[PDB]
């Protein structure tokens, strides 16, 4: 039912501290959210806890916050050990449909 | 011939706030020394019989109870007081008479990444009257809309984590209390000191 | 803590694969579970969901009907059953548990099974 769509779908991060992600809903969806990564041929694991909260296990770098229509994931750093997927998802309702995918290059 | 002490108040594994394990313990002979000492005793605060008295009167009958608390809130504990431990998963009835028993406690109940198995409940249909356990795990319903049985815009999981770390601060950090509860005239006494 | 599935192989298009996930450490009769599908060289999607008790079955509306899913809390497992699959149906399915608004229930995901029906 609810369908979602992230506008970048793919970057270029060179050095730099500026690296975002724009997801974007149909309906307004409130604080409701997560944001995953999946290294290459691995299993997926919590990037961000819901909308604006971290989840213990990882660096205080990433950060994310706008609730209702419009969502932002953004980080300040390379530490070039995360060059993976940063999946979106939903927690609104039934149909929890994902997103599509990102990928990060190195110029 | 000595009670179970050993048996309750010292162990590896305990119950998070809801799975409580209610031990009775009866015939015996009730030694009050080395709770009386205090040592490690955070607060050895008791409502009812008094503390110094205790190895004078023959109980009836005597429970104990177990759990951890945050520690901002131990307080709750207690006869008459309202809150979110002592008002969803651990009810004290109005007359209660027994006494209660709180244990600082980081080294052996912290991780270096943090604790994650310390469940306590978050939300209840109605509050839950004195002593009655609630172990299960179905999902409420803030909103008119039902979400079924998964989740909903308007549903949570009634368990939500402490949150343990090893620093977190003077408060904040796991309080592992223990209250003994006794019955006033059941029966003739069964457990009495010396 | 952890947890694994098997039951993955490539059969001809339409047929009756079951396939279990086996989780230990974690308590496995208190928290819902899902399973999630994610296709060669794409992103990933959702198929099902099962509650606690295996009452109520929730799917997502593009397998409805071929797709089954219960739960075994004596066994502590999760068995999917799928049947009349065609093509498309060719990915890797994990077994996952999904926080949605608090820190409590867990969210391991194994390492996955790869299925492709080509034959
Ligand atoms: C639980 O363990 C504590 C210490 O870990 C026990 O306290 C000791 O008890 C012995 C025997 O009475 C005394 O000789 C020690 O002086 C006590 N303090 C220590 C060892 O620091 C306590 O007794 C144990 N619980 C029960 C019910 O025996």
């Amino acid at each position: 039912d609810i369908q979602m769509t992230q506008s970048p779908s793919s970057l270029s991060a060179s050095v730099g501290d500026r690296v975002t992600i724009t997801c974007r809903a149909s309906q307004s969806i409130s604080n409701y959210l997560n944001w995953y990564q999946q290294k290459p041929g691995k299993a997926p694991n919590l990037l961000i806890f819901a909308a604006s909260s971290l989840q213990s296990g990882v660096p205080s770098r990433f950060s994310g916050s706008g609730s209702g229509t419009e969502f932002t994931l953004t980080i300040s750093s390379l530490q070039p050990e995360d060059f993976a997927a940063y999946y979106c998802l939903q927690t609104y309702s039934t149909p929890r449909t994902f997103g599509q995918g990102t990928r990060l290059e190195i110029k | 011939n000595l009670c179970p002490f050993g048996e309750v108040f010292n162990a590896t594994r305990f119950a998070s706030v809801y799975a409580w394990n209610r031990k009775r313990i009866s015939n015996c002979v009730a030694d009050y020394s080395v709770l009386y000492n205090s040592a490690s005793f955070s607060t050895f605060k008791c409502y009812g019989v008094s503390p110094t008295k205790l190895n004078d009167l023959c109980f009836t009958n005597v429970y104990a109870d177990s759990f951890v608390i945050r520690g901002d809130e131990v307080r709750q504990i207690a006869p008459g007081q309202t809150g979110k431990i002592a008002d969803y998963n651990y009810k004290l009835p109005d007359d209660f008479t027994g006494c209660v028993i709180a244990w600082n406690s980081n080294n052996l109940d912290s991780k270096v990444g943090g604790n994650y198995n310390y469940l306590y409940r978050l939300f209840r249909k109605s509050n839950l009257k004195p002593f009655e356990r609630d172990i299960s795990t179905e999902i409420y319903q803030a909103g008119s809309t039902p979400c079924n049985g998964v989740e909903g815009f308007n549903c949570y999981f009634p368990l939500q984590s402490y949150g343990f770390q090893p620093t977190n601060g003077v408060g904040y950090q796991p309080y592992r209390v223990v209250v003994l509860s006794f019955e006033l005239l059941h029966a003739p006494a069964t457990v009495c000191g010396p | 803590v952890q947890l694994v599935e098997s039951g993955g192989g490539v059969v001809q298009p339409g047929r009756s694969l079951r396939l279990s996930c086996a989780a230990s450490g974690f308590t496995f009769s208190h928290y819902p579970m899902h399973w999630v599908r994610q296709a060669p060289g794409r992103g990933l999607e959702w198929v099902a969901v099962i509650s606690y008790d295996g009452s109520n079955q929730h799917y997502v509306d593009s397998v409805k009907g071929r797709f089954t899913i219960s739960r075994d809390n004596s066994k502590n497992t999760l068995y999917l059953q799928m049947n009349s699959l065609r093509a498309e149906d060719t990915a890797v399915y994990f077994c996952a548990s999904l926080i949605t608004m608090i820190r409590g229930v867990p969210d391991y995901w194994g390492q996955g099974t790869l299925v492709t029906v080509s034959s």
